[PDB]
């Protein structure tokens, strides 16, 4: 059926870099859509991420419409990238690395010149996540791309679902979560002043993260750790007198355990991304630790030492019984340990305020972007 | 002039790029295969990763190249781009563990008959079986086996050079290590209807002895600290306290040292015997501190008228010395010296044990260089 | 069009010109190539493992005698380019320090001047293996040695004839550029029957090591020498703090260890001399050693470490007797020995301290020489 | 001779290598895969990556390639290189991490009947779950599917070829080892459209981890500091004289046990292993800490340990009586009764703890090991 | 039609790419350079590495584009594919660490004219000093000199545009902050050569850096570390009776602080910055050590505190007698007077020294606020 002289006629008239523009005032009609499959690496605090995306290329050249011979044969054609109108795909707000696998694939021509392609692209991008996206609130992640080639007088893209999503293939094996994907299409006119425009896609993503590991490696710790202090603090009651130094020993262990922590997590804020809420109740919390810490010792640090013949021999004798005991009752007016005890419960409660300001606050940043 | 356009011409006119210099199944072309090595520059012993440099020089003959008066008798010997001959695609059966640098693509010296020579010098990524067997001292030998990696030993026979010649030919100086012998032997695995690799055998020998040095003297030095709070026991007994510090001390800094040990194999290892009796000297150290300190806990207490007063004056003083001087009764020293001295036997022992074992380790199993 | 359409199609540079083809003049002693070697940046030093990444300007030069234009060609324009494909390139090989293909020194756009002579000059990052051995540590920091040239050709198909190292020595290395000498030449060898390939043989003798880790490293040397030195001054001032002086030296004692443990990590980084090297822990060492003297020494001595008449004689007993226990102590206390302890720690720490900046010297001095 | 010229650019010229053996409407172009793993070189379970070796068997005819006596009577079977070869976009689905290895500019063979394999040695990249239950004792089945990319199987199907297991080729290197892997063949129709889509080879990988080293170490210092604290009971009942002394050690013990925390986190993040492996170290290691913080708090819970002339003598020696009433009152502070009490109070909760600790720990070894 | 063959033939065969649109020997070719940049992805201070995005707006001219009715007839300004462009090898000088990404296969604007603009997106890495003077407070300004690579002035010419800021689009997510940015044009010719050299255009980046997270930590333990130092100072005035206690916190401070210049050389290397600085840091911190060196060296400072029945009753008295005196002695040193000084002497000296620290680091930030 002509078969052969088909494939060569239009071969011989066939053009390339040309467009399947009717004419030139009313552009032509692309069809665009993503599948997210792959989230590789999320890197927040530099806001760049890597994805395997199924870029669903779309679009109409009726230019090779056949007849009995390919159209009719066959209602399905797969023909060769270097072939027709490729869209040469980017995030204009993510795509920091050219796409890999996301061109030069097989592309499909039905037989009225429907044309669909879907190549698979692993590529790095940079979202949001901008001193925000580490909150219990999420910052929507916003993605547009859109052949960075010709502008929309030519070349218009569509798309669908604004509404319905990212979770549909988000990486189970994600420190975070997704709860919702919203997607636009839309024209291009930016803060920069560009005009003509050349329509894009959107991408929203905002997701949840947070599934702490780490929460109760520092929740058992500081009970542990308050606990300990408030060794300092209880201990010293029920401490003999060589525990006064006993107490030092831990504020030596106690912070050597402190700052080594302050060296742990800060590196895993840098590595990851970063945020001040949480990091604001740690080391003040930590710095109350460490204040009535010190102020402890400082506490047992405060008191100012605790820190005939016969006869007349007699007489003087019961003196240095006498002599002395004033002496041991120096050590009396000095550690009666009003302040120490008392110093118990100071912390005490002080520890139920600071544990509540903040455990309690904890349950409000959960609680309000619950 | 003599045909010269006319030689020229039909040579390229007839000339195939794409085949080889043989006669159909057969005998084959007898390709001569031999690297002059340059030097190596990373020995991962650890994963038995190979990374050298050595000359590819290929040579057999292109009897369909034999030239003429000009280019024959009027330059026997005219540079050419390879790029014309079958290339042996060598991949290593072990090694071979990436690509070719400076291997392929590059010109040839061709001579008049048709003998063809090609040398070039290369960095390839290799892989031998240098296992976690690379540094017991009577170390082990290795399988390099070069081959090609779409073509099977039919339409071509491999053929080499020497075979003691030897890999410290280009032994590189800055190797930490040193060799005894390079065997070189032809193979065709009869797995494969593919005659294929050569075999080439890498009989090593790597002493880099550099911190075992200090480490002796942590063993010895920690020992110094330890014959010394063995030794501290019946030189002031009040060590007892101080004593529990040492060993916090002393465990500490043979923690650390195991903080160090695991991630230094973590880039050469191979047989724990340094590691496996330390192991046990460290063991040893570590369980001797801890019973002496057991040895050191042992203690439950260590760890007419006139004249009447002063009679009860008599009994005050007397009644109690002998009660502190049960505590003598109980803590003599008996132990300390008979352990101390067992800490003569045991120390210096399992001392000139692994120093034995160490000493018959270098000397031992040094002679199987082959 | 002086003849142009017609001469370039006379040259037809891929068509008409040989470039598979090198115009030698056909067989003989040779074309007469010039390689020029200008670093325009030194990047990284691996002194350890002989491994440095720089970058070369690989000016190069030779006559393409099919090259020759003529009016609407050579006089049209006495000067124009030509890409790589249409321009002979020498094969230039680092010879010795290629280890690492060459990058954008490759195919790249060349100069044609009008008598056939061409230029082709571009840039090169590369990656080599100088000279370092573990000889590259003491002062003089050996000579890295690096020949160039066009790797296919031989004598009778190339001759290549022959600038400072420091003339765009990264001014952010660890080291110190001291000289940078330049002479070609050409060389045949055992198994050759026949000389070939000139080259371009540029030695680098330098030099390296910092002014700041002797900063930070011996300033705790002198100030934790002062503790073990102040450790037996001391011991008189204040012996009774036993347990605490014993505290001290876990203290000084983990401090030591890791302060090694830092030594090596920059130091496999670093092949370090053994000369060197010694010096840092064998000193440390003394203290170390003195440290378990400290024990022993501070902890070493074995004990320092007529009825009424009746009655109270009982006590003046009990007096006396005890006070020759309380005596039997300072037997040992051992006091008049105090001053030579610390005097005779002052001497050796003048002994071995001196013996140092001693022996700092004394091949301080020969290098000077 | 033999037609010889007119044979071989016959064949050149009506050949259009991209064309693809399609065989009017039905069959699709039957193509087999068949993966046969010569052997693995790495993996990271934590990241779920693998290089690994295989060899593709790739199977289809294309009965263009049939011949007379001057194609397949020149020699039965030759070797023709692929290029003229419609090559299949294979693809691993929730794998494909990375291009086939050594895929491209390969050959194939023709019989004289036409049928083709093209089995070029592969090793890649691969993507497959671990998830946090892939280094469990018990496992998980890596799921690995394998088929046609971008062709349905209305103009493609890729099918299976045979059995074999995973650890035929299984690498003795891995830290981790193997239980079985199957793989049977599928069609996956979408409910999305009412298509007949491409064909499948699913992969289970069922393999338990963790190599044996990492046992001992970890294991040990708990008995280790089973045996410190197992003094921190003893040391305190047999003597209350270095109560402080052992402050130390809780201070050397509790942090030696944070720093094995940073190690083996990173062992954690080193090495995927299910969480729920953490509850064992989180009760375990943490009742180190409710236990010291009690039996030390406890250690240190006790108030203070942790005629005339004949009257002159007795208002004398009622001062000596009554701070002898006085020296018992402290020691009625620091009793031995109970420490023993502590001591099998807890040792029975250690060895319950313990043997507890042990419970799942052979429970689910009753489950693995089998 | 309208010459529709006719006309693009007779384009494609007298037209030429590879040559520049030299007019006479005269101004070289137009070039019209331009920064657009519009984002910082990625950027190290230490290495002085910055992976951005700037559009190179080109701007130049071609007659031979110039048109008729049939061309600039057919529809005013058209937009020609790239490749018929002779494009410079742009490349910046101190710079370039980087390809320029996205410049390939791109759009070039014609006019009816000939005027011509291609903005390429381009995204590539930079290396531009930033040195140890990079973050002050003071800033460094980084020379960027751009310009054609391999073509000298006889060819080609370059020259500014406009003046925009750098601060247009800064990083508001920098860990730093801008002044000023300028950019002038020039041309430099050398002592060499007595020929005219390429044309370039310098950037100077001018901004200040440093957050404010290690700040915050530096002087966090300092303070605190003057805390335990002023503990230091204080205790033996209100607890003495712990100079030992004392030397416990010296080894715990010391080792602290050993410790806080680990981190220093970590970071500080791991983030640049002028020497200078730590300077600061240096003899302020040695001299809590110069200091505690001479306070607790003087704190331990001192020798030790660091008838006949009538006969005996005075032989006795005098057994007591000498003792007292004695006691008196070791008092007679802690005269509980020199403490106060040494606080006092320091507390200002460390007030006025830390004043110091206080003086030098607010000057230069005076300079810096700037």
């Amino acid at each position: 059926n002509e078969e052969g002289r088909l494939i060569e006629k239009l071969l011989g008239d066939y053009d390339k870099r040309i467009k399947p523009a009717k004419t030139l005032d009313h552009v032509i009609d692309v069809t665009l859509k993503l599948t997210l499959t792959n989230l590789i690496s999320l890197n927040e605090k530099e806001e760049a991420l890597t994805t395997n995306v199924w870029i669903e290329i779309q679009w109409n050249d009726y230019r090779l419409s056949w007849n009995t011979s390919e159209y009719e044969g066959i209602d399905l054609v797969r023909i060769p990238s270097e072939l027709l109108w490729l869209p040469d795909v980017v995030l204009e707000n993510n795509v920091d690395g050219q796409f890999e696998v996301a061109y030069y694939a097989n592309v499909l021509v039905y037989n009225d010149g429907s044309m669909y392609w879907l190549p698979p692209a692993i590529y790095r991008s940079t979202c949001p996540i901008a001193v925000t996206y580490f909150p219990f609130d999420w910052q929507n992640c916003s993605l547009v791309f859109r052949s960075q080639t010709y502008n929309a007088h030519e070349v218009n893209l569509q798309l669908s679902a604004e509404e319905g999503i990212d979770p549909e293939d988000f990486t189970e094996n994600g420190e975070w979560t997704i709860r919702h994907r919203p997607a636009k299409k839309n024209y291009n006119w930016q803060l920069t002043k560009d005009d003509i425009d050349f329509q894009e896609i959107i991408f929203f993503l905002i997701i949840q993260r947070k599934p702490l590991f780490y929460i109760i490696n520092i929740i058992a710790p500081c009970v542990l750790i308050s606990s300990l202090v408030v060794l300092v603090y209880f201990l010293p009651a029920q401490a003999g007198g060589q525990k006064c130094t006993l107490s030092i020993s831990v504020l030596l262990a106690q912070t050597i355990f402190l700052f080594l922590i302050a060296q742990k997590v800060p590196e895993t804020s840098l590595n990851v991304p970063l945020i001040g809420k949480y990091l604001i109740f740690v080391m003040f919390v930590s710095l109350v630790i460490v204040t009535n810490c010190v102020i402890v010792l400082n506490v047992s640090l405060r008191t100012p030492n605790t820190h005939s013949c016969v006869e007349a021999c007699n007489f003087i004798a019961k003196s240095t019984k006498e002599q002395n005991d004033s002496g041991s009752e120096n050590e009396n007016w000095v550690l009666i340990g009003k302040v120490i005890d008392k110093a118990c419960f100071w912390i005490a409660l002080l520890l139920f305020s600071l544990g509540t300001l903040a455990i309690f606050l904890t349950g409000h940043l959960n609680q309000v972007p619950e | 002039s003599v045909m010269e356009d006319t030689l020229l011409s039909v040579l390229f006119e007839n000339y195939n790029p794409k085949v080889r210099p043989s006669q159909t199944v057969g005998d084959k072309v007898t390709v001569r295969v031999g690297l002059t090595l340059t030097s190596l520059l990373i020995l991962n012993e650890k994963n038995e990763e190979m990374t050298t440099s050595v000359f590819l020089n290929l040579a057999w003959t292109d009897y369909r190249l034999q030239w003429d008066p000009a280019a024959y008798e009027g330059i026997k010997d005219l540079s050419i781009p390879s790029d014309d001959v079958w290339q042996p695609d060598i991949v290593l059966m072990n090694n071979n563990d990436g690509s070719f640098e400076i291997t392929l693509h590059v010109n040839v010296l061709v001579q008049h008959t048709g003998a063809v020579s090609w040398h070039p010098s290369a960095i390839y990524r290799s892989s031998c079986t240098i296992k976690v067997m690379y540094f017991p001292f009577d170390w082990q030998n290795c399988t390099m086996v070069f081959k090609s990696y779409t073509y099977d030993t039919s339409e071509v026979i491999l053929q080499h050079a020497l075979d003691a010649m030897i890999n410290q030919d280009a032994f590189t100086e800055n190797g930490q290590w040193s060799i005894e012998h390079k065997p070189s032997r032809k193979n065709w695995r009869s797995d494969d209807p593919s005659y294929e690799d050569v075999t080439f055998y890498l009989i090593i020998q790597r002493k880099p002895l550099f911190y075992i040095v200090y480490t002796i003297v942590p063993c010895i030095l920690i020992s110094i600290l330890a014959i010394l709070v063995f030794y501290l026991p019946p030189d002031a007994g009040e060590k007892m306290s101080l004593s529990i510090s040492a060993l916090l001390a002393l465990t500490v800094f043979l923690l650390l040292l195991a903080d160090k040990v695991p991630e230094t194999s973590l880039s050469v290892p191979i047989i724990i015997s340094y590691l496996m009796f330390i192991m046990i000297l460290v063991a040893f150290s570590v369980i001797l501190s801890v019973v002496v300190l057991n040895l050191h806990h042992r203690s439950p207490n260590t760890h007419e008228a006139v004249e009447a007063i002063k009679y009860i004056a008599e009994q005050l003083e007397s009644a109690s010395e002998f009660d502190d001087l049960k505590k003598d009764w109980q803590y003599v020293a008996m132990v300390a010296d008979r352990l101390f001295l067992y800490i003569f036997i045991t120390m210096c022992s399992i001392g000139t044990f692994s120093i034995f074992l160490d000493a018959s380790h270098n000397v031992p199993p040094d002679n199987p260089f082959a | 069009v002086n003849e142009e359409e017609r001469l370039i199609n006379d040259l037809l540079i891929v068509n008409k010109y040989n470039k598979h083809v090198r115009p030698v003049k056909h067989n003989n002693e040779v074309v007469n190539i010039a390689l020029s070697l200008t670093l325009s940046n030194l990047i990284s030093l691996k002194e350890t493992d002989e491994t440095l990444t720089t970058n070369v300007w690989m000016d190069h030069a030779w006559y393409d005698h099919r090259l020759t234009w003529n009016a609407s060609e050579y006089s049209d324009i006495s000067i124009l380019r030509l890409r790589p494909e249409l321009i002979w390139i020498p094969d230039i090989v680092l010879q010795n320090n290629n280890d690492g293909q060459y990058n954008v020194a490759y195919f790249c756009n060349v100069l044609v001047r009008p008598n056939g002579y061409v230029t082709w000059l571009p840039p090169a990052i590369f990656r080599s293996s100088c000279p370092i051995n573990v000889l590259y540590f003491p002062f003089d920091w050996q000579n890295c040695s690096l020949k160039f040239t066009a790797l296919n050709y031989n004598a009778n198909e190339i001759s290549m004839d022959l600038i400072i190292d420091p003339e765009a020595f990264t001014e952010n290395g660890e080291w110190e550029i001291i000289h940078k000498p330049a002479k070609k030449n050409i060389y045949g060898d055992k198994f050759p029957n026949g000389t070939n390939y000139q080259d371009v043989t540029f030695y680098l003798i330098i030099r390296r090591k910092p002014l700041f880790y002797v900063i930070n490293f011996i300033t705790p040397c002198v100030l934790i020498s002062f503790l073990a030195a102040l450790a037996f001054y001391l011991p008189a001032e204040s012996g009774e703090k036993m347990s605490t002086a014993i505290c001290v030296l876990l203290a000084q004692a983990v401090f030591l260890l890791l302060t090694s443990q830092r030594l090596p990590e920059t130091a496999l980084a670093v092949p370090l001399i053994g000369k060197y090297l010694m010096f840092i822990m064998s000193l440390v060492t003394g203290v170390v050693v003195n440290c378990g003297i400290v024990l022993n020494f501070h902890f070493r001595t074995p004990s320092t470490h007529s009825g009424i008449d009746s009655t109270n004689y009982i006590v003046k007993q009990i007096k006396e007797k005890n006070a020759y226990d309380e005596e039997v102590g300072n037997w040992n206390l051992v006091g008049q020995t105090i001053d030579r302890l610390s005097m005779f720690i002052i001497t050796p720490v003048m002994v071995l301290g001196t013996i140092f900046i001693f022996v700092m010297g004394n091949f301080n001095r020969p290098p000077a020489k | 001779s033999e037609h010889e010229t007119r044979l071989v650019a016959n064949l050149l010229e009506n050949y259009n290598k991209v064309i693809r053996p399609v065989e009017h409407h039905t069959h699709f172009v039957d193509i087999t895969v068949g993966l046969q793993l010569i052997q693995l070189i790495n993996v990271d379970e934590v990241n779920q990556i693998v290089e690994t070796n295989v060899r593709l068997r790739q199977q289809w005819i294309d009965v263009r390639l049939r011949w007379n006596p001057a194609d397949y009577g020149g020699i039965k079977k030759i070797r023709l290189p692929s290029d003229d070869v419609w090559l299949p976009d294979l693809v691993l689905y929730n794998n494909a991490d990375g291009d086939f290895a050594i895929v491209h500019m390969t050959k194939l063979l023709l019989d004289y009947t036409g049928k083709i394999m093209w089995t070029p040695p592969a090793i890649f990249k691969s993507y497959c779950e671990i998830i946090v239950t892939h280094f469990p004792f018990d496992q998980q089945n890596c799921t690995m599917k394998l088929g046609i990319w971008t062709y349905d199987g209305t103009k493609v199907s890729i099918s299976p070829e045979s059995d074999r297991p995973d650890l035929s080729t299984f690498m003795e290197s891995g830290e981790w080892v193997m239980k079985d892997y199957r793989g049977w063949k599928h069609w996956v129709y979408y409910t999305c459209c009412p298509d007949t889509p491409y064909l499948d080879i699913t992969y289970h990988f069922i393999m338990q981890r963790i190599p044996l080293y990492f046992v001992v170490n970890v294991i040990i210092p708990c008995l280790l500091f089973s045996f410190l604290t197992v003094l921190v009971f003893y040391l305190p009942t047999d003597s209350g004289e270095k109560m402080t002394l052992s402050i130390s050690v809780l201070l050397s013990l509790t942090v030696f046990l944070l720093v094995i925390v940073e190690l083996i986190p990173s062992t954690s993040s080193a090495v995927p292993l299910i969480g729920k492996y953490m509850l064992f170290t989180m009760i375990f290691v943490i009742s180190s800490i409710i236990v010291t913080v009690v039996v030390i708090n406890t250690h240190h819970r006790s108030p203070s340990t942790h005629s005339a002339i004949e009257g002159v003598k007795y208002i004398a020696e009622h001062m000596k009586s009554d701070e002898e009433s006085s020296n018992a009152a402290e020691e009625w502070k620091y009793v031995a009764m109970v420490i023993d009490h502590i001591l099998l109070c807890v040792f029975m909760l250690i060895c319950i703890i313990g043997t507890v600790s042990v419970f799942a720990g052979r429970l689910i070894e009753l489950s693995q090991e089998g």
